């Protein structure tokens, strides 16, 4: 029910570091970024039938999630340290017309899934974000800094049909939460033919290029090679 | 490992000599900087951004804010002094007679063309086009900076912080008039217009004077006049072809322009530094903190910006001394080579 | 006055710097109507224990910070980043209130850059904190003669605590090689001790109540803004402006800048705010500085005459803010008081770009 | 020192312009040596007698 | 005879020896040792002392760079004179007096 | 046992770069100039020797 492959990331995972408009400028920033040409992991989750192991992954300072699935097999995420009703556990569920975020201490089984048509210091009910129904690639960045959970989102249609394509796509900031939780492990949710890409962020210095319309169209990772260090 | 040059051995003997039997006429190009950009810095507006609470604390820091302006005024005066010393070396504006037969020598590429809106030569137009002028003077005129995309221009961003550029005293038309007067006087008289009143002489006899100066009898000229004229015309054509082809010959002038732009860009980008304060915005500091804490952070930013301004003025003074040395050299070059024949080697 | 002398020689002198004064003042704040419930934070029946310090989110209301002195007798009002008398002028996005009870000798641990027992195990503040810490003695409300054991604090933890993190776990701390297996004993400590908090204790061991107001700076559209009425919007005029606590002076114009919906401010090369979003109508306003420039004085010697021509550097001659007879437009700018003449002479007083002036004062 | 480096990062481009000035001086020294000594196109060698 | 060249070498050594010996100054701080300051004081007071040391050492470095720029200008003028002497005296015969 | 001043300079971030033209190549330039002057006079300063 789990298959691991490894592939390249190219120049993917660039997000807006702040909510300040900048146009036609080369801006140097330092943040938790996905490194260029990194080693991202492809996961295939296959169930034996369309009815109604240890696949828990480490968090490791931010997670770049990517999906090319047309249908809504991926429904949400579970974050936490132990996840056995001994500490707080962040739970993000994506409904059809809602999104629910909790830190309830109640635990689930070792193989978590969302069935069809199916103490808590923080609660967050809001408008959902999975309208991206070409192959319609969806990218997300989760990070946890100073008790703040930051979720960055982007939905771009692709036409090459070969994994993560070449090019640049900036991720706009979506969700900020003052939950204040220790996170070292996470897992995904399923409703099986799921396939998704996972990468890990590192503290890196980037040089972003803002064009005439204020869009990050190009970037340079300063610690990739001496040419980009010279740049 | 680099190559010093091709190895050669002179075939020396105590009874053997080598004598040339022919010659060639070589016209080379030498580029010398004369002046640079006349910047001016609004000290109070650059430090404080039109803030009364900042300016009252800036008044406690003595006369640095005035002596920097005095030094920049002295630099801006001596730039025009350098340009006047190099170019204004002739008392009267001479001009070429309309008949342009100077013994077969073709001076059409260096004499001015009256069909142009500005009376410059073809080579002068090529030299003007091969250098990309940035911050030429008061070209924006405080009217081109009121836009949105035009406000994103670096000249408007440096203009809104009190860093302006004064125009040169002599325009390019007047500099071209000086070079045209010097060229016409040289062609029609030789060195007599530099020694005193201009004395007319045919260009064949002037070339005979120059060859007798360099140690060659004048019959070599008077029997090789057409060959010498053809060699000079071919060399002039080679210079104009090289100037039309390669744009990397004018390195020094482009370096002067790049340094004058880069110093102002660095001085503008130094305004974003915190210098140990909580923020780099004086309005944000004054809105956030109280009077005493605002005084502390404003004093920190004042000290940092004053140090940055003093660094800029010191760099400009050193560069102005280097430019003045080059301009004195170029004035010596013109006085000893355009107005006469030089015996100094190389 | 510039030359510090009573006699001025002939020439041009960089004397003054003119600037267009602002006309009026504009305030622009979001139209929120609710009042922030600081009474529920301060005037409570009892406060939570420090290892379970209580966090309350305050948003979408008008916050008055001058009312806090009425319903709570405090003296420790240590504010980092923002002065407490300037809290009503500017305004934030979201406020957080962290309430707990701490002993009087540990209030100094509630500060950025401090470590100890509570600052490493119970409540940790970030080093870039922008907020306020309020502490007051509550011995009469939290002191019992038989000992008050309702307030508990962490004493043992495997690692230090990251800022703004709550740890309410009850696992037994293992201080030895043998495993505790959920049973306390030798080298197996319950990590949650309790205070005594007696009224007969000396001061400094007496119980204290602490509310920490954590402030979020202006990056999102603001939801918490205090009492300041918003005036009408004035465009195409040099005015003083206030936008959600950001103060400036300039001209506000309509802009075709394409702000993304998560953006609120737009900045420059020199880190100055030059584009704003209106909090009441979502207009993309552009900020330009008011008309300014340099003023030079062209005069002969005071031994000759006292007549003065004025060169406004850089401006167009239609840009000069009057309230002139002779007005000339040079590449250097606008010349006022010198009559242009068609003749040509030697340069007496240089002006710029081939224009000179000489003594009435003529320009040629 | 990480804390000293983080406090030094707030002071601007002083290090960059100082390094640029020293690099210009270091290039200028080699330019001076080249323009003084390299005035001959071909390396001549003396006859043995 | 070679006192000019010896003075060039001595100036280039002295300008670095002074820069090394300037690291022992306190500039009003409690100590000139950065690790001693970081081990003794906490975050805010250590930041104050480190800011004082940073300002003093940056001013010393700027003074050294300015003096090196002036010395480089003087050496460049001397090199231009030496190049002119090489071009005129060695490669030809000079009629200029002295 | 005795620390060097150059080691103290190098331990604090101050470094001396080597010149581009080495002394043997400078001596080769001066040898070429001397041989050209002796075997040709000034004629190697205006063209071929
Ligand atoms: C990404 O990482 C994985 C493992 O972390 C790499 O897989 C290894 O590949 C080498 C050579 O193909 C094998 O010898 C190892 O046994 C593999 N490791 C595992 C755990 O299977 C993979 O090659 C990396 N990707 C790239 C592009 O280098
Ligand atoms: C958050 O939880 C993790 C557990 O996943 C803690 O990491 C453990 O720390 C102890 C001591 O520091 C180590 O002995 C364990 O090996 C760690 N476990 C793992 C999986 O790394 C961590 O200390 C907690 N706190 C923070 C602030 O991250
Ligand atoms: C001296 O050199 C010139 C050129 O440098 C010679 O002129 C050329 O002579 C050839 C002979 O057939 C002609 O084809 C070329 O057209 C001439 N060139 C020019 C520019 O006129 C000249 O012949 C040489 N004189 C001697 C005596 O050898
Ligand atoms: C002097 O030089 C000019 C420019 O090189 C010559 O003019 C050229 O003549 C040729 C021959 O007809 C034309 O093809 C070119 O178009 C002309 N160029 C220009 C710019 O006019 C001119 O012939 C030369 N000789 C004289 C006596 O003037
Ligand atoms: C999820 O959506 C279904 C139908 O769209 C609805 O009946 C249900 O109440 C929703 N759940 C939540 C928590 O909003
Ligand atoms: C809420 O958490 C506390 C933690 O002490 C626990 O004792 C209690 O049972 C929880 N309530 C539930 C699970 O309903
Ligand atoms: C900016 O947007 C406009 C309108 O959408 C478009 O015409 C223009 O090409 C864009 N700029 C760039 C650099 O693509
Ligand atoms: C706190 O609230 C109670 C009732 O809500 C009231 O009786 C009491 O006076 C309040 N305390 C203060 C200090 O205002
Ligand atoms: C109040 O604010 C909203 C959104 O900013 C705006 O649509 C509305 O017109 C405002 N009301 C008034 C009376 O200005
Ligand atoms: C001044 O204004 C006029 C009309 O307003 C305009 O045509 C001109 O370009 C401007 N600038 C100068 C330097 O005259």
């Amino acid at each position: 029910t789990r298959t691991q492959s490894y592939t390249n990331s190219f120049t993917r995972g660039v997000y807006y570091p702040d909510k300040v408009f900048r146009s036609s400028v080369l801006h140097s920033t330092q943040d938790l970024f996905l490194p260029f040409f990194s080693n991202v992991t492809w996961f295939h989750a296959i169930h034996v039938s369309g009815t109604n192991d240890n696949p828990v992954l480490p968090f490791n300072d931010g997670v770049y999630f990517a999906s090319t699935e047309k249908s809504n097999i991926i429904r949400g995420w579970i974050f936490g340290t132990t996840l056995d009703s001994k500490t707080q556990s962040l739970l993000i569920v994506n409904n059809a017309t809602n999104v629910v975020i909790k830190v309830c201490e109640f635990q689930f089984c070792n193989d978590p899934f969302l069935d069809v048509y199916y103490n808590c210091t923080f609660e967050y009910v809001s408008q959902p974000f999975l309208m991206d129904l070409f192959k319609n690639l969806r990218e997300f960045v989760f990070k946890n800094i100073d008790g703040y959970f930051k979720i960055y989102s982007k939905h771009t249609p692709i036409n090459l049909g070969r994994d993560l394509p070449q090019g640049f796509s900036a991720l706009e900031p979506l969700v900020d939460l003052p939950i204040g939780i220790n996170i070292t492990r996470f897992q995904t949710l399923l409703a099986g033919a799921a396939a998704y890409y996972v990468g890990y962020l590192q503290p890196r210095t980037f040089l972003l290029k803002y064009n005439e319309n204020g869009t990050i169209t190009d970037a340079v990772d300063c610690a990739l090679d001496p040419l980009s260090e010279t740049k | 490992t680099m190559s010093l040059g091709a190895e050669n051995s002179v075939a020396y003997s105590n009874n053997s000599i080598a004598i040339p039997t022919n010659f060639t006429i070589s016209v080379t190009t030498e580029i010398l900087p004369v002046s640079m950009t006349k910047t001016s810095v609004d000290c109070t507006m650059y430090i404080c951004g039109d803030s009364t609470e900042c300016s009252n604390l800036l008044l406690q820091y003595g006369s640095f804010c005035t002596q920097l302006k005095r030094a920049l005024t002295g630099i801006a005066v001596e730039q025009d002094k350098n340009t006047q010393e190099v170019f204004a070396q002739v008392k009267q504006i001479y001009k070429t007679p309309p008949i342009k037969y100077f013994g077969g020598f073709n001076f059409s590429q260096i004499l001015p063309d009256p069909s142009k809106p500005s009376k410059r030569s073809f080579i002068e137009d090529l030299l003007f086009n091969k250098v990309t002028l940035a911050d030429a003077g008061f070209i924006k005129q405080y009217g081109d900076c009121l836009g949105d995309i035009a406000a994103r221009d670096l000249i408007c961003a440096q203009k809104f912080n009190g860093l302006t550029v004064l125009p040169p005293l002599l325009t390019d038309e007047m500099i071209a008039q000086y070079t045209s007067a010097l060229l016409a006087g040289t062609i029609t008289s030789g060195w007599t217009f530099g020694a005193g009143a201009a004395l007319q002489i045919p260009f064949a006899m002037q070339m005979a004077y120059r060859f007798n100066g360099i140690g060659v009898t004048q019959n070599v000229l008077y029997e090789n006049q057409k060959l010498i004229a053809n060699q000079f015309n071919s060399a002039i054509g080679k210079i104009q072809d090289s100037l039309s082809s390669t744009a990397s010959a004018l390195g020094k002038l482009q370096d002067v322009v790049n340094h004058n732009a880069q110093a102002l860009n660095t001085l503008v980008k130094q305004l974003s530094s915190k210098f140990g304060a909580i923020s780099s915005v004086l309005n944000d500091i004054l809105s956030r903190l109280d009077k005493v804490e605002a005084e502390v952070q404003i004093d920190r930013l004042i000290t940092g910006r004053l140090q940055s301004l003093q660094t800029y003025v010191t760099q400009q003074l050193i560069r102005a001394a280097e430019i003045r040395a080059s301009a004195n050299l170029a004035a010596t070059k013109m006085s000893e080579c355009v107005l006469g024949q030089s015996k100094r080697v190389d | 006055c510039t030359l510090k002398s009573f006699t001025v020689e002939k020439g041009i002198y960089q004397t003054s710097n003119f600037r267009v004064q602002p006309t009026e003042s504009i305030v622009r704040f979001p139209n929120i109507t609710n009042l922030c419930p600081f009474d529920e934070v301060f005037n409570a029946t009892r406060f939570a224990s420090v290892y379970a310090w209580n966090r309350k989110r305050i948003s979408n209301c008008v916050a008055d910070y001058s009312v806090l002195y009425n319903f709570a007798p405090f003296f420790a009002f240590k504010c980092y980043g923002v002065s407490p008398t300037k809290l009503n002028d500017l305004c934030f996005t979201n406020v957080y209130a962290d309430s707990f009870v701490i002993r009087g000798n540990e209030v100094s641990q509630i500060a950025p850059g401090q470590t100890g027992n509570i600052a490493d195990y119970n409540y940790k503040l970030p080093d870039d904190f922008t907020g306020c810490v309020i502490a007051w003695n509550s011995n009469k409300l939290d002191s019992k003669v038989g000992g008050n054991y309702n307030y508990l604090y962490r004493l043992f933890r495997k690692s230090n605590l990251k800022p703004f993190e709550r740890d309410i776990s009850t696992e037994i701390y293992q201080a030895g090689n043998k495993p505790c297996n959920g049973v306390a004993g030798f080298n197996c400590y319950f990590p949650l001790r309790s205070y005594g908090f007696r009224p007969t204790y000396g001061v400094g061991h007496q119980p204290y109540r602490v509310v920490v107001l954590s402030f979020e700076l202006l990056h999102a559209p603001a939801t918490v803004c205090g009492p300041k009425k918003s005036t009408n919007l004035v465009k195409n005029k040099c005015v003083n402006f206030n936008f959600n606590g950001l103060t400036g002076t300039g001209v506000l114009t309509e802009s075709n800048k394409k702000f993304l919906p998560f953006q609120q401010f737009g900045r420059d090369i020199a880190d100055t705010t030059d584009a704003v979003r209106d909090p009441q109508t979502l207009e993309i306003l552009d900020i330009t500085p008011c008309s300014f420039g340099g003023v030079s004085v062209i005069t002969p010697g005071t031994n000759t005459s006292n007549q003065v021509a004025v060169l406004y550097q850089g401006v167009n001659c239609t840009e000069v803010p009057v309230a002139g007879s002779n007005v000339f437009q040079t590449r250097a700018g606008c010349l006022i008081g010198a009559e242009y003449v068609n003749n040509s002479y030697e340069c007496d007083i240089p002006i710029g770009a081939g224009i000179c002036a000489s003594y009435s004062i003529i320009a040629y």
